[PDB]
């Protein structure tokens, strides 16, 4: 069996299925997606600092106008690095995505002014107290700051607090308010988050106990469907889901009760069985035991299989005919549809041959099959005994009537009312058996065989009960599954020893068990979260990728995002994800919309992107060379400097392009025959006060460098912050003269500060109370098991 | 040329879908397109007229953009917008008229005016949109 | 008044773009607008007619919003919707007609009917959109 291993494993490496069984359950009950998401700070990007200003040719004018500047200005060097940088912001934005907000939780005293004026947040506060005193601020300012009082309306829950942010800041925080993604909450909604089914399942009691303030608030679960059809290619992963979903199931499936003492039955069994009667291959039909277990296993196992949309095989044992009979039970119910074609192969033929056909005297030509279309079937067309004949069509059908759309989008391949609790199928499965008692071969044969059959029949009164049981259970549990479920041929099986099967069968009494209330919920809850995570990450995923494209980040895109994605999903251990899989996964992802939320924000970042970049203190966009004595310009803030707010009149050379693609010296020639040229993108930076410098023409130096070897990182350019002061070098204005800068740069001037326009009002709701988990508010009991009912309404489990 | 077209459907679908009240998410796809324009324009100078009794009005660009926040639109939002539209309207009118009079034996199928010739430029193509007229 | 307008383009772009088989995302921007309406409405009651042979019918609102079953609509989705539209259609008709008969010398440029006068109210402005007609 060693040879079988190595290969049976080479396959398991193509399956992101975690190793141990159990190890998987935990991963689920553990996923705790739901999270109140609140926030404190208003959140900005820039506060306004004072700064020295020197009038044209002037000294520190003594005044210090207020300009906007970036808190945390960490910008890389190179257009490309810039684009990546912003991207991180997107990720930061999402991880901080405040689901809701309130202002009282940020209230602050506007120290100054009559009317107990209260303002938005700390920064808002500071600023006021600050300006209040910069004596050169229009009388209107103090006034406004003054009298402007908050806005408090008890009724309706309104709060409009005066605030001050910034155009790009209001921008953010705003939408955060207009997308509080928090819908109300009425007893009725809790009632409704319940499967349209359960409520109507008499056996279960419903009741309300706690009330609900008009303060009630929850966050949409978000249960979009599949979005991703993994059902048609990512086998490796389905297998891993099925498995998972499966274990999950077993964890739920109620344990059985009141069984017939193991010993008692097996003993009347030997009396009936006539075991040791010549036949050589003894004690293979009694390895049946451990039934007090086998049945429990066989039972659970069967359900999950179904629910989880898994597929399996059968630790089959040819000799042990009994074990076969019961098989017939299995097909009588479980829709063969979900049973790898093969295990059904063995099973049937084993029945067909070592049974029916000869003991029934029909085809004494036992049966010769190569590979038609359903050997179990065809047997029909040529069987002369109606009873036998109906079994056949019904069994070869009962195709698991794969068609359902309930309680709003829940394709849960259903099953025959018939089976359900019309049961008869069973009654007919029996009646057909009731006339299989006849000739062909040795005596110890019919004797032994038929006797076993009878044990199915008598018990049949009860076997019925089984049908009802499952009928309900599956039909119940199912209700609470959000994940859709297309029938697929899993890559992996699940062994089901006819041993246990057989036990369950003749071994169940007037027992009656069902899903504990609490149990059910717990189930819903899980799938829920999971879903939420899947859907959510999906959005998180998409959002990035798409951004990744317009943000010309022609690099990571492939794996990078995918890896993180799967990890957060928990369920599987990447690595063993075949490469055609991860990439194919992207291929599908890239073709979807984007949760307005996600999308809506990126659109915002891009519009202000430009503005930020030039807004920084370190780094400007490209430089110009003209080898033409040029007239240095003058700006109030930098004093006497060489800045250019506009390119136009000189070629543009995308540094990014050059660097990334190697150089052809186009630039090398232009520089050499010394021609007017420009360089674009983000770049290092250098300030200098050496009046002298300018005379030395330093700015025309730095350049030669590049040439050497490609690169161009080491391209610090130069600016001359020549203020009529901090420059020991001032033997300049003492001599008639004018600045001869051979070069200048693009860093556009920072923005002046205008109060008015930065002062925005604030629309915030007032006083919530966020609730998670939900359900809990549900009070629910249960009738006593001995009183159940299915669609039937007569009574599930009714063989007193 | 096609450029030109957009400029309008932009304004129409604008002076039309931007009213006191409407929900933002009806214009999200729109708003964007709009801004995109302002950008491409700002930093450009134009001139129309000069022929017969047609005035020679000059134009410059330098505009702020539009918020993206707000579930619904408040009156104030509109007026600050309408003020910007009216400059473009009064603009286009003058642009159309200026290219609606000149004729050329040679390429009477190509752009004429200093105003439009400049538009067919590549750097402006980033504005095209919804050609269903 | 403008209010009124919307009510229709809402329904048209509705009874039109909402059909058995279109991908959800082709109406995402739309669906929203719609719901928004239902909300603002529900609760308030109206009176139409009350002149000549025009019948006086009373309209009341009590409707559930719109689902979102993913990936192209299923027939069932439509029918449960169409049923809601038909009440609004038969409504508007009666609203139009009622204000299409009243005249006024002094101020015969404003709303006359009890039905419309109530619409110009502020609490409704939240609907206006796509003014291209």
């Amino acid at each position: 069996e060693h040879q079988k291993e190595i290969q049976y494993e080479i396959l398991q490496k193509t399956i992101p299925t975690f190793e141990p069984k159990e190890s998987i359950l935990k991963k689920l009950e553990d996923i705790k997606p739901e999270q109140a998401k609140k926030q404190t700070k208003l959140f900005r990007i820039f506060e306004p600092r004072q700064l020295p200003i020197y009038r044209a040719n002037g000294e520190k004018e003594l005044r210090n106008r207020w300009y906007w500047k970036l808190k945390k200005d960490t910008l890389p060097d190179g257009d490309y690095d810039v684009r990546e940088y912003f991207l991180n912001l997107y990720d930061q934005v999402l991880t901080e995505m405040p689901d809701y907000l309130l202002l009282k939780d940020m209230a602050v005293e506007n120290k100054n002014s009559r009317d107990a004026g209260k303002v938005v947040d700390s920064e808002t506060a500071s600023i006021c107290d600050a300006i209040f005193q910069d004596e050169e601020t229009e009388g209107a300012v103090r006034r406004f700051i003054a009298e402007m009082r908050q806005r408090v309306q008890a009724d309706r829950n309104v709060v409009n607090y005066p605030s001050i942010l910034h155009p790009i800041d209001y921008a953010f925080n705003e939408y955060f308010l207009q997308h509080q993604l928090v819908e109300p909450l009425n007893n009725d909604i809790i009632f409704n988050y319940i499967p349209e089914r359960i409520r109507n399942d008499v056996n279960y009691i419903l009741n309300m106990d706690r009330n609900l303030p008009s303060t009630a608030r929850y966050i949409r679960p978000n249960l979009l469907q599949d979005r991703l059809n993994l059902h048609d290619n990512f086998e490796s992963l389905w297998d891993t889901i099925t498995t998972s979903n499966y274990i999950l199931a077993r964890s739920v499936v109620p344990d059985l009760k009141e069984l017939v003492s193991t010993e008692a039955q097996i003993q009347k069994m030997s009396q009936d069985l006539q075991l040791e009667a010549l036949t050589i291959q003894s004690e293979t039909q009694f390895l049946t035991g451990i039934n007090s277990q086998a049945a429990n296993d066989c039972f659970k196992t069967l359900i999950a299989a179904m629910l989880s949309q898994r597929t399996m095989s059968l630790d089959f044992v040819t000799t042990n005919y009994m074990s076969l009979i019961s098989g017939m039970w299995l097909l009588t119910v479980v829709p063969n549809d979900m049973f790898i074609r093969e295990s059904l192969v063995a099973c049937q033929l084993a029945i067909v041959n070592t049974i029916i056909y000869p003991a029934f005297g029909m085809q004494r030509m036992h049966y010769r099959n190569g590979d038609p279309q359903t050997p179990f079937q065809i047997a029909e067309q040529q069987i002369q005994n109606f009873q036998v004949a109906n079994w056949l069509h019904f069994v070869n059908n009962n195709q698991f009537r794969q068609v359902v759309i309930d309680g709003v989008l829940n394709q849960v391949l259903n099953d025959n009312i018939r089976d359900g609790h019309v049961i008869n199928q069973l009654m007919e499965a029996l009646m057909q058996l009731s006339r299989q008692q006849f000739p062909t071969m040795p005596v110890d044969y019919k004797r032994s065989i038929q006797r076993g059959i009878l044990l199915l029949s008598n018990r049949l009164g009860q076997l019925v009960d089984l049908t009802r049981l499952l009928a309900y259970n599956y039909e119940t549990l199912m209700a609470c599954v959000t994940m859709n479920m297309q029938h697929v041929q899993t890559l992996t099986t699940e062994k089901l020893q006819l041993t246990s099967v057989t036990s369950l069968c003749m071994l169940i009494g007037n027992a009656t068990v069902i899903p504990s209330p609490q149990t059910l919920f717990h189930y819903y809850n899980v799938n829920v979260n999971f879903h939420s995570n899947y859907n959510e990450r999906i959005n998180d995923a998409v959002a990035i990728i798409t951004a990744a494209n317009r943000l010309n980040l022609y690099q990571k895109k492939m794996k990078a995002i995918v890896e993180d994605f799967l990890k957060r999903l928990h369920i599987f251990d990447v690595a063993r994800v075949p490469d055609d899989q991860m990439y194919r996964l992207r291929d599908r992802l890239r073709l979807l919309p984007v949760e307005v939320r996600r999308l809506d924000i990126f659109n915002l970042i891009l519009m202000n992107m430009d503005q930020i970049e030039r807004a920084s203190d370190k780094i400007a966009q490209g430089v110009i060379i003209a080898y033409r004595d040029m007239q240095l310009e003058r700006d109030e803030m930098y004093g006497y400097v060489n800045i250019a707010r506009n390119l136009d009149g000189f070629q543009q050379i995308n540094l990014e392009e050059l660097m990334r693609t190697g150089d052809y010296a186009q630039i090398t020639n232009m520089l050499l025959n010394n021609q007017p040229v420009a360089l674009v993108g983000a770049l290092p930076f250098v300030t200098d006060s050496s009046v002298i410098s300018l005379i030395a023409k330093l700015d025309a130096t730095v350049f030669a460098q590049i040439v050497k070897l490609r690169k161009v990182d080491t391209l610090k350019p130069i600016l001359y912050k020549i203020n009529s002061d901090s420059n020991d070098f001032y033997l300049v204005a003492n001599y008639d003269w004018v600045p001869t800068s051979t070069t200048k740069v693009y860093k556009q001037v920072p923005q002046q500060f205008d109060f008015r326009n930065s002062m925005h009002m604030l629309t915030s709701n007032l006083t919530f109370t966020v609730y998670s988990d939900l359900l809990a508010f549900v009070s629910a009991d249960t009738v006593e098991p001995i009183n159940a009912v299915a669609f039937d309404n007569m009574r599930i489990m009714n063989e007193l | 040329m096609d450029v030109l077209y957009s400029l309008s459907k932009t304004l129409k679908d604008a002076r039309d879908k931007i009213v006191e009240g409407t929900l933002y998410s009806n214009v999200s796809d729109l708003i964007q397109q709009f801004n995109q324009m302002i950008i491409t324009m700002n930093g450009n100078e134009f001139q129309t007229g000069g022929i017969g009794n047609l005035p020679i009005r000059n134009w410059n660009f330098d505009f702020g953009l539009l918020g993206t926040t707000l579930l619904n639109l408040d009156a104030n939002y509109v007026e600050t917008a309408r003020n910007t539209i009216d400059y473009f309207v009064d603009f286009v009118d003058n642009v159309c008229m200026d290219e609606m009079v000149r004729e050329s034996q040679r390429n009477g199928i190509a752009p004429q005016s200093d105003s439009l010739i400049k538009l067919s430029g590549i750097k402006f193509k980033r504005i095209n949109f919804d050609n269903s007229s």
